[PDB]
RNA sequence: CACGGACCAAGGAGUCUAACGUCUAUGCGAGUGUUUGGGUGUAAAACCCAUACGCGUAAUGAAAGUGAACGUAGGUUGGGGCCUCGCAAGAGGUGCACAAUCGACCGAUCCUGAUGUCUUCGGAUGGAUUUGAGUAAGAGCAUAGCUGUUGGGACCCGAAAG
RNA sequence: AUAUUGGCGAGAGACCGAUAGCGAACAAGUACAGUGAUGGAAAGAUGAAAAGAACUUUGAAAAGAGAGUGAAAAAGUACGUGAAAUUGUUGAAAGGGAAGGGCAUUUGAUCAGACA
């Protein structure tokens, strides 16, 4: 099953209310390819200059 | 429902979850649980002694 | 102006570098400038000795 | 000029092609008018598809 | 990235890497194609072989859609058939309930007879057939429908 | 001084790490090189330097080739071993049940397998399956099919894929070409 | 006893772009490419999407055109690995990629011209020291990087001219 | 629907930061040159506030020396910070037609380390 993460309140207390994962958390982690595709996307807003 | 899951696809076209190329992130498990040890040649000494 | 027309100096170094190789002989070597009345020949020799064989193991 | 095989190119830059260089920059900006020349028109074609 | 160019590693060096007696010029062997059968004829024969000369008759306003004839092998004959239904049709192969392949609105023009198809009967309705894929089509059970 | 005959400070040439950066490969380099090193057996060698070759050097395999590879006397249970991409192929009908082993597997070849009771294994979930290999099978992709390799060593009556943009009439086909213009090749 | 350099400070020379080759990394994979455009938005970002289109999956001929299984998709030789036997050495079996070679199939070319024939149409079958940038259980597409190429002012400075 | 280095009104930048960026951040198309068509610069920074040094003394005067203002005159309308070439003074050392350098040590100067 999942690890039925825990909802808490706006203050404080846990509330006994369990929800699963999403599935999405247990996709593989790989810091190279968020480095390469962060570079590119980061240059997406650049404005353009010139003498 | 965004990202989908094994029961929802995906909620967009065409798209699935990433699949793993190794099962588990834990190399260190792998080699101590049951055959691999069982299978492999006793261990050396980490540091060779100096000879001549 | 004159210049050195041609020598042979440092070519036998040069090729040396590299030094002088075999051109790889294979066993079965193509059959190129063979007369061709033998091939002809030899193409249906080979035919009909793969049938006896694929016919030895019924 | 012809060396090291490579496809032969067919490059049309022998012209001042440099005066006449359209770089899209406003295709963000462009859009943006678009869609307010689509609400300003509707708004004047009521309730008109 | 220019950091990763070789022009940082040149930085000291005379030359840049060009040389001290070539003596890197403008244009030392002239400009783009130039001298193709002159000084570059080694370079055009071997490695271009057929630049220069004329072979075909020419075609005046040639519209490439009038040659538009997209090829489908015998090999799938199935991908266009949905994989929902593709089992079904396989697995209960009989006439009477052949199903009807239209190659033309999957956006194909002739059919070639390259692979090989299970013994099922199959409805095909396609421009062209090559002369062979009729006949491994009608070997299963099947017929070819010519279409416009 | 010494007179040379071998050049000095030769590297090997071989590929001793993975170029790549993924951190899940360089695990299974890991667990490969502890195999490779601690086993004996030559079946992890091969799979661990297998592991370091480049996309190039490592074809996809289809769905198919596994079936004709499973066909041979005795083969039918070798467990399939591939160190790639494993792709499908849809010119095929019948798939048998064996298991299948590589590093990625596409949507249509694993759905594929398992659809006919096979079974999808990771190169890492091998290891406790088969420590020295046992009862596998490798299997590499075609190399010399790549686009690329056509136009290697092209030359005078060689027949090697001239480097071309655009193909058909008017491109290079008159001069070198034919006997009526001047020479054949 | 060739040229530049009296001295000091600052400035000062392989850049960018279009189209590409090899190689490498990544994503997907017989497919691949969201960003022409539309939807949406915390507003040049991010996110989502239809239909087409580009390249690839078929070639070959000047063209009309035709168009890739006799066969476990072939035989032979070498082959990593695996399997079986063995205390081991070795022996046998299976052998992917790749290498060499002989065949098969597709197109072109040169011949052979069957049943049928609006009597000149039709091209079955069989070949050929011929030929293709082919088939023979697909590998490509897209992005990025180094290097290299061509056109551009094109590493920087320089003419006599027109 | 499309174009737009002009004009007008706006919003911005992985742009330049006074030999850069428009030729011009300043009384810049200004000073100035050419008969003329045209050519065409250099030049931004005291301090928070002039509080920009009253007054005394020497000198013909400019200014100097005190005093004074200020957080700072090592901020005084030659003004933020003030490098190098080059120059003065002081101190140290060396020098029989160059000087400078490398290895090694003497001598002088100077610096360092650690108290079971």
């Amino acid at each position: 099953s999942r690890p039925q993460v825990t909802v808490h309140s706006l203050t404080g207390e846990a509330t006994a209310n369990a929800l699963p994962l999403p599935a999405v958390f247990s996709a593989p982690i790989r810091p190279d390819i968020v480095h390469t595709v962060f570079t590119s996307v980061n240059k997406n807003k650049r404005q353009a200059y010139a003498v | 429902q965004v990202w989908g899951s094994e029961t929802v696809a995906s909620s967009k076209v065409g798209y699935t979850l990433p699949s793993h190329i190794i099962s588990t992130s834990d190399v260190t498990r792998i080699i101590n649980s049951s055959e691999i040890q069982s299978a492999i040649r006793p261990a050396g000494q980490a540091t060779q002694k100096r000879t001549h | 102006a004159k210049s050195k027309n041609h020598t042979a100096h440092n070519q036998t170094r040069k090729a040396h570098r590299n030094g002088i190789k075999k051109p790889k002989t294979y066993k079965y070597p193509s059959l190129k400038g063979v007369d061709p009345k033998f091939r002809r020949n030899h193409k249906h020799a080979l035919h009909g000795t793969a049938k006896a064989l694929a016919a030895a193991k019924k | 000029a012809i060396s090291k095989n490579l496809p032969i190119l067919k490059n049309h830059f022998r012209k001042h092609w440099q005066e006449r260089v359209k770089v899209h920059f406003d295709q963000a900006g462009k859009k943006v008018s678009r869609r307010n020349a689509r609400a300003t028109r509707a708004a004047k074609i009521a309730p008109r598809p | 990235p220019s950091r990763f160019t070789k022009t940082r590693k040149h930085r000291g060096h005379v030359s840049a890497g060009k040389g001290r007696i070539g003596k890197h010029r403008k244009h030392p062997g002239g400009r783009g194609m130039a001298g193709g059968q002159h000084h570059h004829r080694i370079n055009m024969d071997k490695y271009h072989p057929g630049y220069f000369g004329k072979v075909g008759m020419r075609y005046f306003h040639k519209q490439q859609a009038h040659f538009w004839k997209p090829v489908l092998n015998l090999d799938k004959l199935w991908t266009l058939i949905p994989e929902d239904k593709r089992d079904q049709y396989l697995k209960s192969a009989s006439k009477e309930t052949a199903p009807v392949i239209d190659t033309l609105a999957a956006g194909y023009g002739k059919i070639l007879g390259k692979g090989r198809i299970p013994n099922v009967p199959v409805i095909v309705k396609a421009r062209f057939v090559s002369k062979l894929a009729e006949e491994k089509i009608r070997a299963a059970g099947g017929v070819v429908e010519l279409i416009a | 001084g010494i007179d040379h005959t071998s050049k000095q400070h030769k590297r090997s040439g071989h590929r001793t790490a993975p170029k790549s950066d993924n951190v899940y490969l360089k695990l299974l380099v890991k667990l490969y090189t502890f195999l490779a090193r601690r086993t004996d057996a030559p079946f992890n060698k091969v799979v661990l330097k297998a592991l370091f070759l480049s996309k190039i050097n490592r074809p996809p395999v289809s769905v198919s080739r596994i079936a004709r590879a499973l066909k041979q006397e005795g083969a039918a249970n070798k467990t399939v071993v591939v160190v790639g991409t494993v792709t499908d192929d849809a010119r095929i009908f019948e798939f048998p049940k064996t298991t299948v082993a590589a590093l990625r597997f596409t949507a249509g070849a694993r759905a594929k397998i398992v659809k006919a009771g096979g079974e999808c294994i990771t190169l890492d979930q091998l290891a406790v399956r088969a420590p020295k290999g046992q009862n596998t099978l490798i299997l590499r992709g075609p190399r010399n099919s790549r686009e690329a390799v056509r136009h290697f060593g092209m030359g005078p009556h060689k027949g090697k894929a001239p480097r071309i943009l655009s193909t058909g009439r008017k491109f290079e086909r008159a001069r070198g070409r034919r006997r009526s213009k001047g020479f054949k090749v």
